[PDB]
RNA sequence: CAGACCUGAGUGUGGCAGGACUACCCGCCGAACUUAAGCAUAUUACUCAGCGGAGGAAAAGAAAACAACCGUGAUUCUCUCAGUGAGCGGCGAGCGAAGAGGGAACGAACUCGUUGCCGAAUCGGGUCUUACAAGGCCUUGAGUUGUGGCACAAAUAUCAU
RNA sequence: CACGAGUUGUUCGGAAACUGAGCACAACGUUAUAUCGUUUUGUUAGGAAAGUGAAGGUGUGUCGGCGG
RNA sequence: AAUUACCGAAUCUUUGAACGCAAACGGCGCAUGGGAGAAGCUCGUGUCAUCCCCGUGCAUGCCAUAUUCUCAGUGUCGAA
């Protein structure tokens, strides 16, 4: 099928011609000892589902109505910062510990330009092999980024 | 010049001497080109009008 | 002015070929791997006369390379050619009239 | 001859029933104005050429 | 935001990195169809900004238009009357290729509302545009004020009315004032009023 | 005199109506013998009664008929898969057009800005 | 990956659901008892229609244009309770479908026609 | 191996397009007769014919607008500007507007993207409430390659109770 | 001209059910414009257009055969 | 149960954008519900092969969708 064609011949021709360091730098991945921790962090650290924040507000709904005088936090438990806006915030903010951007986004323009903050804003970043990879780790199909801002006691060693 | 990989059959092709018979009638003419195409009688240009 | 008759002649419309009672197209077998690296063993079936062309034409019989099944090829004859002759064509056919090999 | 069309047959069979002059009742209605059928067709005069 | 990176980034589309890409792309266009569906468009941030939101009844085409000017279709180039209406080729067509895109898209499917359009690529011979087309029936479409305007049937063929952006550009409609006084509100609008011969009845 | 009265018939039920059809139709085909075989004027003035009269049954089944389907698919579970003949005609673009309650959809800032700046009823003296 | 034996791809054959049955989009009511008074609309009465009863066993009926032949032998069965041995049918020139109804000789077309009321 | 997600097929389910009308209106395409006492630029005319597309009107419309003032203030239309000491034109035949001013209408204004603060609070689909609720509950289904909320000059918080 | 009639098929002609010179729906491309082009030289379409199915496995019916 | 006028409930043949496929053919289908069936089986009752009749769905494209349906790719991974 021409899309079968035309899928095999595309790889063929990003590798006959001479690409520029911005694209050659997401085929220079994160090594696989280091992506599995990595990913192992992400996941230790993925957001609630909509059911586990759904039970935690309801929770705190109860909290609020047992006495009205005195305000409850909704603050979510510590996770990633998951989502392009968000992890882009984070790093401009300078609250990211480390910052680890999926290779193979396409469009590419969306990451693009992760590899040259990050260094300008001297905050740690992995280029990693996949994007489904990634968001598997924090329940979604896919991530084109993903940002530690904190870890618990127990994982400082790990980050 | 042609490729070395490229075919070809030993021999000449059959039918050879057959431009060296005269046709000596206009039909036999009609008839050898009713199974190639329609261009036979050709009328002369001068015998035309300037507007053909 | 009007058009000129041979500049009529190339929109088709009536002066296009007489098809009808044409064979069809007459060529060597495909250049297969059989072709390629040894040779492929027809036998001459027919010779025909094909209306529009002067020359013979034979109907060369071969086995499918891949199948359980015949091709019979339609070629021009080259002149000697004769029903029952064996036709080889390929990498390995000897020198012989009527045989198709690379240059 | 033998040959027509079902429909062009039927187009036929409906040309035939109209060629019929007005019944007589028709012309002592209170306020009638026919008295002939003016679409009357003959075969010779003119050709229907279904 | 990120989008402030995604858009200056395509503003520097002569750089070494954006020809690559944009090489590999037009390649990869060539060997598609004239029109072609994608799941998601090729620039998000672009998109967004002419309508696009990623929700339910929201589309996106890319569509191929041949590059160049206008040839006249007149048998064998032959023209009559005053040599000023001579001309077979140097003539141009009046319309915009992004309005003509929008309109091979729009007359293809005709259950869907063409929005607007953006410039994605271009080749020697081929442009490529990107149409935002919405869904009519679609519940999502019908119950969101922001997009609830396009069900209503005067935005029925907008892009054949040139009501598009696009459109608006080859209408004369970018500029206001004396820049366009004899096209407001538009050429025949203001040549009938300008033609148009008025009879007062006291007089 | 063969006339079926309405108020008769929207009491019988869809047997009685179908078994008072048949009647109905066997009767009138009985008159296009009549009509062929010469015939009495007063016999052939039955026709048109029984026409109607026929058309009366096939009123009454058809309306009965709709209207318990209309009932049928009445149903919450069932009001998906109504067929189209019975449901509402309208215009083609009628149906098609945004209703009322689509028509008024507001974002939250306009219902805001519309509650903070109600337009109000006033005069001058 | 696949092992493929033709040289070229043809499409895949994957599962199918089968169409669903909707509600009928007819709800018109229609009695089956009264669709041979359609079939059969009248018999017809000249002279060379009374000269087949007698001799040929033979009754000639004015019929649905659309009728079948198979669907004029169940219509003869229905009203009369006669069995029709042969059905022989014209498209008259005005229109109309005229049937040549011959009956089995277990049934006397005169005593039918009798009963019919075209004596 | 499985498996994923990216791209793409097949089928089921729910819908939509298709044609008519086309006076007016919107987009394109587009003559020539005629006038110039000839004719080619010009005129007829950015018109007829041709191809598309809507509606009860359409289109336009909330300043990247006029002006040059003591300043006006979205659009559309009318008188007027003005057959113009504007301008265009074998500067010939001919063509030819705009600001201002008096009025009609006018509750006339809003939405997104972006930027800051949030971050699925969003959307479909089931089921319940007399309800295909702008509602509750559930739902990986879609969406984090971002939809929704708050504030951006008619402004100076919102978010609790 | 008026009125009334007349055309009867398992086998006759056609269709169901063939190919020809050819046409041109789909598909694709083109065109401001599809109302344009390609569409039989074995034959559509950058083209995933086969819904049909040899053997074999699973049960039903109709049997032959061995043993009890 | 007059007849007129008006309209809420209905009927609405063959076609036609015409759309199962065709067409100087009132032609030929595939799925699914029925109907009638004088052969055969059963005890004129039931049932009913071939044949015949009728309702509904079935064009192409697009959008959305799937109790989250079935698949393809020397696309990217990931595990073997
Ligand atoms: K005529
Ligand atoms: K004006
Ligand atoms: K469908
Ligand atoms: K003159
Ligand atoms: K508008
Ligand atoms: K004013
Ligand atoms: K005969
Ligand atoms: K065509
Ligand atoms: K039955
Ligand atoms: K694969
Ligand atoms: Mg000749
Ligand atoms: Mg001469
Ligand atoms: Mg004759
Ligand atoms: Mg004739
Ligand atoms: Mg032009
Ligand atoms: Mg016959
Ligand atoms: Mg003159
Ligand atoms: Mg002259
Ligand atoms: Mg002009
Ligand atoms: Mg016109
Ligand atoms: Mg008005
Ligand atoms: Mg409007
Ligand atoms: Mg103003
Ligand atoms: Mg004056
Ligand atoms: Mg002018
Ligand atoms: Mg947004
Ligand atoms: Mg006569
Ligand atoms: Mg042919
Ligand atoms: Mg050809
Ligand atoms: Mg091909
Ligand atoms: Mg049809
Ligand atoms: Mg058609
Ligand atoms: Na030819
Ligand atoms: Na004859
Ligand atoms: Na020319
Ligand atoms: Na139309
Ligand atoms: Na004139
Ligand atoms: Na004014
Ligand atoms: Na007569």
């Amino acid at each position: 099928p021409t899309f079968v064609t035309m899928q095999r011949k595309k790889r063929v021709l990003q590798r006959r011609l001479k690409v520029p360091p911005a694209l050659n730098q997401f085929t220079k991945v994160l090594d696989r000892a280091s992506r599995n921790e990595a990913l192992k962090l992400i996941k230790k650290y993925a957001p609630e589902t909509r059911k586990a924040r759904r039970e935690r507000l309801q929770k705190v709904a109860e909290e609020k109505k047992k006495d009205p005088k005195k305000t409850v936090s909704t603050k979510a438990p510590l996770a990633v910062v998951t989502g392009l806006q968000e992890v882009t915030r984070a790093i401009e903010k300078k609250q990211a510990r480390m910052v680890v951007i999926a290779n193979n986004v396409d469009p590419v323009e969306l990451v693009l330009w992760m590899p040259n903050l990050c260094r300008a804003n001297k905050i740690p970043y992995a280029i990693v092999k996949d994007m489904a990879r990634l968001g598997d780790a924090i329940g979604r199909k896919t991530a084109t980024c993903v940002a530690l801002t904190d870890v618990n006691a127990e994982d400082e060693a790990t980050l | 010049s042609v490729p070395s990989t490229s075919r070809a059959m030993i021999g000449i092709i059959s039918g050879g001497g057959r431009i060296e018979k005269p046709v000596l009638k206009a039909g036999n003419s009609f008839y050898r080109f009713r199974g190639k195409r329609n261009c036979w009688p050709k009328v002369r240009g001068v015998a035309r009008n300037p507007v053909e | 002015g009007k058009t000129v008759l041979s500049c009529r002649k190339g929109n088709g419309s009536v002066y296009q070929v007489h098809g009808h009672k044409r064979l069809g197209p007459a060529k060597l077998r495909i250049l297969d791997y059989a072709e390629r690296h040894g040779y492929m063993r027809g036998v001459v079936k027919s010779i025909e006369h094909e209306a529009g062309r002067g020359a013979a034409l034979a109907r060369v019989e071969f086995r499918h390379p891949y199948k359980f099944r015949r091709v019979k090829e339609l070629m021009v004859a080259p002149e000697g050619m004769f029903t029952g002759q064996s036709v080889f064509c390929g990498q390995k056919a000897p020198l012989a009239i009527g045989n198709v090999l690379p240059l | 001859g033998r040959f027509k069309p079902l429909a062009v047959k039927k187009k036929y069979a409906k040309k035939m029933n109209q060629n019929k002059p007005v019944p007589y009742w028709i012309r002592l209605r209170t306020g009638n104005r026919i008295k002939w059928n003016e679409k009357r067709r003959h075969w010779r005069r003119t050709k229907l050429n279904y | 935001g990120a989008f402030m990176y995604l858009n200056e980034l395509w503003k520097k589309k002569s750089s070494d990195v954006m020809r690559f890409i944009q090489r590999i792309r037009s390649w990869e266009f060539r060997h598609q169809h004239t029109v072609v569906r994608l799941r998601r468009p090729t620039r998000p941030e672009k998109a967004r900004m002419l309508g696009y939101k990623t929700k339910q009844g929201f589309c996106v085409f890319r569509v191929r238009v041949r590059r160049g000017g206008r040839k006249r279709p007149v048998h064998k180039g032959i023209t009559y009357g005053k040599p000023k209406t001579s001309g077979v080729l140097g003539m141009k067509l009046n319309k915009n290729n992004q309005a003509v895109a929008e309109q091979r898209l729009g007359k293809r499917f005709g259950n869907l509302r063409v929005l607007n359009s953006y410039w994605v690529n271009m080749d020697s011979t081929f442009k490529w545009y990107e149409v935002i087309a919405v869904d009519p029936m679609c519940k999502t479409i019908r119950r969101d004020p922001r997009i609830n305007w396009i069900v209503n049937s005067v935005h029925k063929h907008r892009e054949q009315r040139g009501l598009t952006s696009a459109g608006r550009k080859h209408r004369g409609l970018r500029h206001k004032g004396h820049k366009a006084s004899k096209l407001r509100p538009s050429y025949r609008a203001a040549w009938r009023r300008n033609n148009r011969i008025v009879f007062l009845r006291k007089r | 005199s063969h006339h079926m009265k309405i108020k008769d018939l929207r009491e019988k039920s869809k047997d009685d109506l179908l078994k008072t059809l048949t009647e109905y139709k066997k009767e009138l085909s009985q008159l296009r013998v009549v009509q062929q075989t010469g015939g009495a004027e007063t016999r052939l003035g039955r026709i048109r009664p029984i026409r109607k009269s026929i058309a009366r049954i096939l009123t009454v089944l058809n309306q009965n008929e709709r209207s318990n389907l209309k009932m049928f698919y009445a149903d919450r579970k069932l009001r998906c898969k109504t067929p189209k003949v019975l449901r509402t005609k309208l215009t083609h673009r009628r149906r098609l057009a945004l209703k009322e309650n689509e028509k008024n959809r507001k974002t939250s800032r306009q219902m805001r800005q519309a509650h903070k700046f109600p337009k109000r009823v006033y005069a001058v003296k | 990956r696949k092992s493929y034996t033709r040289p070229q791809f043809r499409r895949p054959h994957t599962y199918r659901k089968p169409a669903m049955a909707k509600p009928s989009n007819r709800v018109t009511v229609e009695s089956k008892d009264i669709a041979a008074f359609n079939v059969i609309r009248y018999p017809l009465t000249t002279d060379k229609a009374m000269k087949k009863i007698e001799e040929n066993n033979t009754l000639t009926f004015i019929v649905d244009s659309r009728a079948n032949k198979t669907e004029i032998k169940k219509a003869m069965r229905k009203l009369y309770q006669v069995k029709a041995v042969k059905v022989n049918t014209l498209i008259r020139p005005d229109g109309l479908k005229k049937a040549y109804i011959r009956l089995s000789a277990a049934h006397d077309a005169l005593d039918t026609a009798n009963k019919i009321g075209l004596v």
